[PDB]
RNA sequence: CGAUGUCGGCUCGUCGCAUCCUGGGGCUGAAGAAGGUCCCAAGGGUUGGGCUGUUCGCCCAUUAAAGCGGCACGCGAGCUGGGUUCAGAACGUCGUGAGACAGUUCGGUCUCUAUCCGCCACGGGCGCAGGAGGCUUGAGGGGGGCUCUUCCUAGUACGAGAGGACCGGAAGGGACGCACCUCUGGUUUCCCAGCUGUCCCUCCAGGGGCAUAAGCUGGGUAGCCAUGUGCGGAAGGGAUAACCGCUGAAAGCAUCUAAGCGGGAAGCCCGCCCCAAGAUGAGGCCUCCCACGGCAGCCGGUAAGGACCCGGGAAGACCACCCGGUGGAUGGGCCGGGGGUGUAAGCGCCGCGAGGCGUUGAGCCGACCGGUCCCAAUCGUCCGAGGUCU
RNA sequence: GAAUGCCGGCAUGAGUAACGAUAAAGAGGGUGAGAAUCCCUCUCGCCGUAAGCCCAAGGGUUCCUACGCAAUGGUCGUCAG
RNA sequence: CGUGAGGGAAAGGUGAAAAGAACCCCGGGAGGGGAGUGAAAUAGAGCCUGAAACCGUGGGCUUACAAGCAGUCACGGCCCC
């Protein structure tokens, strides 16, 4: 069955699903708002809050750790120097998934937005 | 249980 | 298998009777508390961009 | 209603603190109570801890001896009321947490892969120096 | 015929006389009685117990009216115990002392759509030697022209679990009345956090 | 967990070296023989001029198993091999010594001669 | 014959009883134990191997026993394809020959999609005279039903001895079943570490991709598991079977019977567990709304409730079920704990160096036990009684 | 009214199997009546004795560009052999 | 369609006259709705007539305790004339 298992499969294998999260982390941290299907969005909250949290920490350890996923020294800088300080006083919940009302024409996929909170 | 072996009536269905 | 195959043509009754569950349910919709347009609940109103009091996206 | 807490409560009456700490690789001696016929004695079992699997009260550790040319592994509940005492007899430095790999090893091979944990030995001799 | 509602909490082993006894722990008490079935009124004899207090918001008028005929606070679950008429108007773990034997009733872990192997212990087919796509399949399900049909209750694949299961004659290892706990030697149906029924056994 | 076809080491001076289980003497249809259970076996390898020879059909008791045997105290004990000691129809050892530890379960099953002959009873 | 696929095996069974075992029996050329024989009994059970395509059979080791049979010699729109009907090839044999043989031998295409009935599951609809939320009785039906060993009685009754009980009483097994994950033992697709080659980020260090749909190797939580653990068969009440009687005529005797009454099986009925009021014969109990407006009817607005939508769930294919929706701990984050990995990086020190020591059980860290409104269950909408007649 | 008749039309199975290698996608920005499918960027993955390149057979305008989207494309199409 | 010899279809009808629908509206287009032509526009080009199967909308009667080659005989009920 499935009892007490955590983690959507998203019809991707191990590597592909990790990329899908990473390349969505880069895209969320680049523009601060991306539209996606509701499933991928809900899974995006936790993957990114970890990265934001680690930036809020700030040590060299946390930057190199976040570097395993984001891989972009300039983008990590944006995260630590501009993004993370916005949330020094916030206790988690740095992201937000609100649902949209129109669907994709091609496949009817229901969509939602994911944005970094104020 | 039949003691005299029973011959088959059909050949194996052979690809046309 | 050995290619199952229908025995009798299904009647105009039996195929229509099968389709008794095939009717669609009309989309479930509520008014938007800001602009009053019928929208799906728990979605950002696609006509004014508002949700939960404030504006969220440009429509 | 906290359910791990309730379970933690039930186990409390059986928990032990009196036993020393010891990691995989530590050679050790478990003085164990055995019921042989109509009497009960303290059979000792002395060997290398090759595994320690924690689950709160339900943690257990495995100790491996060589008895008369035959390997013997023995599993103990860490809070068994039949554990009289445990005596650390040597501190070994392992690199892994489970040491099943030492099953397929000669005696010389094991002495190389498991050297004396000098840091935990010196801490041991430094402790026990109480006044 | 004493009985009590409670949730199953988890499994452990205590130690008792140089023997480790596997137990499962049940938060049994306490259960206010909210209606009594009598032969005059209802034809049979049983006590309606309640369990777990509930947010009065979430309880509709008819249900809330039921509690008021008895002066019981809104509770989450209501359940009857048949041929039980306790003296007090609150059943607690105290009605069970160690040494006793109990029957425990609970909703089993649902395995969903179960194939014929997990459900009915069938053997399936070979995994080589020519076996063709029937590795977890049942085999024949009938005969031929006679009877030319499949027997009712023919064991097949389908849903399995999340059904009522009563496991019987379990020793009551301990009772912690201060905590409303109830130890029980062995296995009890249902997952942790599932509502079970503990009754006096029917064995010898 | 000894089942038919399982090879066992013989822990005694009966001549035998390996025996191969062909039956566990535990009633009608028992699946495996653990410590203390009796087995009929076939002598597959044996030293020359022993009390038993290659190809005999002997009985033996399983003294130690490579699957771990559990105990009511909560402990368990596995050995490095599956071993047995050739016995007679009166449960008595057919040799004069036994080699290597034997599980304490033999005593509770009534094999006191073997248990006394051992070097260690774990 | 405009096709009813043919042996054996595998799988899944079910039925019969001319009963292999377990239960109850009468006769015995029945001392006892153990047999023979016949009667009742189909509840459950009836092992694993060697040989041969084999069914069958013989044999090995056991067993309470290793039953015989029907179901298209049950079962190929379930599987197999060793045997047997194709085409190749050879041996013996027959034939001048082409070839042929209940004579051998090697080889040799078994079809993804279920319409109807049937079976396993799961819903939608209406109905059960008012509309609703709970809790229930159980007509009826299914599941289950096995058995061994040792010990006490007692080395007693019995027997020359050898042997060796009835009855009653305790303990421990085998196989099977239901549930369970504390323990034992698995898995644990990215939870941690180590490692090779190559490309890259950013030169060093540190890291990433790829080598599988985990590159590989050592480990591994919860969950799902069995090899692991708990529990089941019964107890018992009743009616009987064969069989044994009581009292007893017809028939002064006798007779278990013709009046009547006892006793008596693992079998029958209740009992145990599970389904169950579509049980249309649609049951019962507790509780909630209630005389709404307009021409056994109709159209509308409502009540108690309900549904929708959303956050979800050891529930689950969808559906259903269960939980929650800010007056909230439902999921996500975050903190604590658990647990896994087994001492991160950075720097210091030691060594020419690969390395080592220390900071340090550190660093990282899925699911488990919790806390915390930081993020997301916003705001709402639609249904929904006014109660037939004697 | 029947010939497993001939031609044609329309049903059934059924909203069912399938939609043609498990190399793999993600977002942002354009275009537009309309976009998962067209263009641009960045990220990610796949081939690299090829899944790159050049020639021969064969094919015969498929090449380039502009304007289009009924049908062809197994979906879509603003794109296209 | 076949390498080739060779095989070998389907496909007729607006109206007397194009007077073949300017212009307006919805639509991206297709398609419609108006206006207009004609004796006639379900003669509007997918065009005389326009059958049947087959699909669908509205209406009347009927149907969720019922056992069937589907009808037929009787009677009752409702709807219509
Ligand atoms: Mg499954
Ligand atoms: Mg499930
Ligand atoms: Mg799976
Ligand atoms: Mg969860
Ligand atoms: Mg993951
Ligand atoms: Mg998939
Ligand atoms: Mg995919
Ligand atoms: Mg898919
Ligand atoms: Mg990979
Ligand atoms: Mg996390
Ligand atoms: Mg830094
Ligand atoms: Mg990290
Ligand atoms: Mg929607
Ligand atoms: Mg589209
Ligand atoms: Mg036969
Ligand atoms: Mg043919
Ligand atoms: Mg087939
Ligand atoms: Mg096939
Ligand atoms: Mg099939
Ligand atoms: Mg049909
Ligand atoms: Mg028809
Ligand atoms: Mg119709
Ligand atoms: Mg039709
Ligand atoms: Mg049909
Ligand atoms: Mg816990
Ligand atoms: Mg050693
Ligand atoms: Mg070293
Ligand atoms: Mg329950
Ligand atoms: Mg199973
Ligand atoms: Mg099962
Ligand atoms: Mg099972
Ligand atoms: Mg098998
Ligand atoms: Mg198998
Ligand atoms: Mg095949
Ligand atoms: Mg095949
Ligand atoms: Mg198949
Ligand atoms: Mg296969
Ligand atoms: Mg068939
Ligand atoms: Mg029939
Ligand atoms: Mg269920
Ligand atoms: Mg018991
Ligand atoms: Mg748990
Ligand atoms: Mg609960
Ligand atoms: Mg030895
Ligand atoms: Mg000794
Ligand atoms: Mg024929
Ligand atoms: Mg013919
Ligand atoms: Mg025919
Ligand atoms: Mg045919
Ligand atoms: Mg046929
Ligand atoms: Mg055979
Ligand atoms: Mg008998
Ligand atoms: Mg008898
Ligand atoms: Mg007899
Ligand atoms: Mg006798
Ligand atoms: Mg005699
Ligand atoms: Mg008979
Ligand atoms: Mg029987
Ligand atoms: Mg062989
Ligand atoms: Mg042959
Ligand atoms: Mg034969
Ligand atoms: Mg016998
Ligand atoms: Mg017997
Ligand atoms: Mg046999
Ligand atoms: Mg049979
Ligand atoms: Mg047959
Ligand atoms: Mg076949
Ligand atoms: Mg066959
Ligand atoms: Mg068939
Ligand atoms: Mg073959
Ligand atoms: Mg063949
Ligand atoms: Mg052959
Ligand atoms: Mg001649
Ligand atoms: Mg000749
Ligand atoms: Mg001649
Ligand atoms: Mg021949
Ligand atoms: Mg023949
Ligand atoms: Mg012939
Ligand atoms: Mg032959
Ligand atoms: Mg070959
Ligand atoms: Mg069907
Ligand atoms: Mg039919
Ligand atoms: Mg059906
Ligand atoms: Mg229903
Ligand atoms: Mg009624
Ligand atoms: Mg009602
Ligand atoms: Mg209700
Ligand atoms: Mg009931
Ligand atoms: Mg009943
Ligand atoms: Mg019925
Ligand atoms: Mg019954
Ligand atoms: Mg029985
Ligand atoms: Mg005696
Ligand atoms: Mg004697
Ligand atoms: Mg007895
Ligand atoms: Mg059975
Ligand atoms: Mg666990
Ligand atoms: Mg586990
Ligand atoms: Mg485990
Ligand atoms: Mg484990
Ligand atoms: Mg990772
Ligand atoms: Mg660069
Ligand atoms: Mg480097
Ligand atoms: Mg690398
Ligand atoms: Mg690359
Ligand atoms: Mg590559
Ligand atoms: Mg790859
Ligand atoms: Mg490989
Ligand atoms: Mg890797
Ligand atoms: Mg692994
Ligand atoms: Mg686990
Ligand atoms: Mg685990
Ligand atoms: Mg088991
Ligand atoms: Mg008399
Ligand atoms: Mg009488
Ligand atoms: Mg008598
Ligand atoms: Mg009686
Ligand atoms: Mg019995
Ligand atoms: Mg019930
Ligand atoms: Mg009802
Ligand atoms: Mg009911
Ligand atoms: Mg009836
Ligand atoms: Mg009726
Ligand atoms: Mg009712
Ligand atoms: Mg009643
Ligand atoms: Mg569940
Ligand atoms: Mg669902
Ligand atoms: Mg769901
Ligand atoms: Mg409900
Ligand atoms: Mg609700
Ligand atoms: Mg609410
Ligand atoms: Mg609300
Ligand atoms: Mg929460
Ligand atoms: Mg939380
Ligand atoms: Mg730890
Ligand atoms: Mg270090
Ligand atoms: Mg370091
Ligand atoms: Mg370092
Ligand atoms: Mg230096
Ligand atoms: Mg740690
Ligand atoms: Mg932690
Ligand atoms: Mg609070
Ligand atoms: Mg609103
Ligand atoms: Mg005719
Ligand atoms: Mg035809
Ligand atoms: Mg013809
Ligand atoms: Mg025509
Ligand atoms: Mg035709
Ligand atoms: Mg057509
Ligand atoms: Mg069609
Ligand atoms: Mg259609
Ligand atoms: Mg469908
Ligand atoms: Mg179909
Ligand atoms: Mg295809
Ligand atoms: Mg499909
Ligand atoms: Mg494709
Ligand atoms: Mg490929
Ligand atoms: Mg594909
Ligand atoms: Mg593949
Ligand atoms: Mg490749
Ligand atoms: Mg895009
Ligand atoms: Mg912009
Ligand atoms: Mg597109
Ligand atoms: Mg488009
Ligand atoms: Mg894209
Ligand atoms: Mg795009
Ligand atoms: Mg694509
Ligand atoms: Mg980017
Ligand atoms: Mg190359
Ligand atoms: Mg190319
Ligand atoms: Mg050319
Ligand atoms: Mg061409
Ligand atoms: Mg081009
Ligand atoms: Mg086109
Ligand atoms: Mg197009
Ligand atoms: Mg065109
Ligand atoms: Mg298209
Ligand atoms: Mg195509
Ligand atoms: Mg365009
Ligand atoms: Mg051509
Ligand atoms: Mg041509
Ligand atoms: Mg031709
Ligand atoms: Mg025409
Ligand atoms: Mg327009
Ligand atoms: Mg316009
Ligand atoms: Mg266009
Ligand atoms: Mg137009
Ligand atoms: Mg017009
Ligand atoms: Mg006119
Ligand atoms: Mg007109
Ligand atoms: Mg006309
Ligand atoms: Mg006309
Ligand atoms: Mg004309
Ligand atoms: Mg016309
Ligand atoms: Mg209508
Ligand atoms: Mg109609
Ligand atoms: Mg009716
Ligand atoms: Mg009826
Ligand atoms: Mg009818
Ligand atoms: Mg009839
Ligand atoms: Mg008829
Ligand atoms: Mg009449
Ligand atoms: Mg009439
Ligand atoms: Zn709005």
């Amino acid at each position: 069955m499935r009892h007490l298992k955590s983690g959507r499969k998203l019809n991707r294998h191990s590597s592909h699903r990790l990329a899908l999260y990473r390349n969505q982390a880069k895209s969320l941290l680049t523009h601060g708002r991306i539209t996606t299907t509701v499933p991928k969005a809900k899974e995006l909250r936790g993957f990114v809050d970890h990265l934001i949290h680690l930036a809020k920490r700030g040590d060299l350890h946390a930057r190199r750790l976040v570097l395993r996923d984001l891989q972009d020294v300039k983008l990590v800088r944006k995260l630590f120097d501009e993004i993370a300080p916005r949330y020094r006083d916030r206790q988690g919940g740095y992201t937000r998934v609100l649902k949209l009302a129109e669907r994709r024409r091609g496949d009817g996929a229901p969509l939602a937005l994911v944005e970094l909170v104020e | 249980r039949r003691i005299r072996p029973r011959p088959p009536r059909l050949p194996r269905p052979r690809w046309r | 298998a050995k290619h199952p195959v229908p025995k009798k043509k299904t009647s105009k009754a039996r195929r229509d009777a099968r389709r008794s569950h095939h009717a669609l349910t009309p989309p479930t919709l509520v008014p938007c508390p800001e602009c009053k347009a019928m929208k799906p609940p728990h979605t950002v109103c696609p006509e004014c961009g508002y949700y939960a009091g404030r504006k969220v996206l440009e429509v | 209603m906290n359910r791990g807490a309730l379970i933690k409560l039930v186990e409390s009456r059986y928990v032990r603190t009196d036993l020393p700490e010891f990691r995989p690789g530590d050679t050790v001696r478990v003085s164990y109570k055995v019921k042989e016929g109509n009497r009960t004695r303290i059979q000792d079992f002395e060997g290398i801890v090759i595994r320690i699997r924690r689950n709160g009260f339900n943690t257990t550790f495995t100790v491996r001896k060589v008895s008369y040319g035959v390997g013997v592994e023995r599993i103990f509940p860490l809070h068994s009321p039949l554990i009289q005492k445990i005596d650390i007899v040597q501190r070994g430095r392992a690199r892994r947490a489970k040491l099943y790999f030492i099953r397929n090893l000669s005696d010389r091979e094991i002495r190389r892969k498991l050297r004396a944990d000098r840091k935990r030995i010196d801490q041991d001799r430094a402790a026990e120096r109480a006044a | 015929m004493k009985g009590i509602l409670g949730v199953k909490v988890g499994m452990t082993r205590i130690f008792r006389d140089d023997r480790a006894v596997p137990v499962t722990v049940i938060l049994a008490g306490p259960c206010p009685v909210v209606q009594r079935r009598t032969p005059e009124k209802d034809g049979y004899t049983a006590v309606q117990l309640g369990f777990l207090p509930q947010n009065p918001k979430r309880v509709n008028r008819p249900l809330k009216g039921h509690f008021a005929k008895a002066g019981v606070e809104p509770v989450r679950i209501l359940r009857e115990i048949r041929d039980f008429n306790p003296e007090g108007d609150t059943v607690t773990v105290e009605i069970f002392k160690p040494g006793e034997r109990v029957d425990v009733t609970g909703t089993s872990k649902g395995r969903g759509f179960a194939g014929v192997m997990k459900r009915w212990n069938f053997a399936g087919g070979p995994d080589s030697h020519g076996a063709h796509k029937i590795h977890r399949h049942p085999g024949s399900i009938g005969n031929r022209k006679t009877p030319g049909r499949v027997y009712k209750g023919k064991k097949m694949a389908g849903h399995y679990g999340a059904e009522r299961v009563t496991v019987m004659n379990l020793e009551v290892v301990d009772v912690i009345p201060e905590e409303n706990l109830l130890l029980v030697k062995g296995a009890v149906p249902g997952p942790n956090g599932g509502l079970v029924i503990v009754r006096e056994t029917k064995k010898a | 967990m000894i089942q038919p076809q399982t090879y066992l080491e013989v822990a005694d001076n009966t001549g035998a070296r390996k025996i191969m289980c062909i039956r566990v003497l535990k009633g009608s249809n028992a699946k495996y023989a653990t410590v203390g259970d009796v087995i009929v076996a076939s002598v597959k390898e044996a030293i020359p001029r022993g009390a038993v020879k290659e190809g005999d059909v002997v009985k033996a008791v399983v003294v130690r198993t490579k699957k771990e045997i559990k105990r009511p105290d909560g402990s368990a004990i596995r050995f490095d091999d599956n071993a047995a000691v050739i016995i007679n129809n009166q449960l008595e050892p057919r040799g004069t010594r036994v080699f290597g530890p034997v599980a304490r379960e033999l005593r509770e099953k009534g094999f006191m001669k073997i248990v006394s002959l051992a070097p260690e009873v774990l």
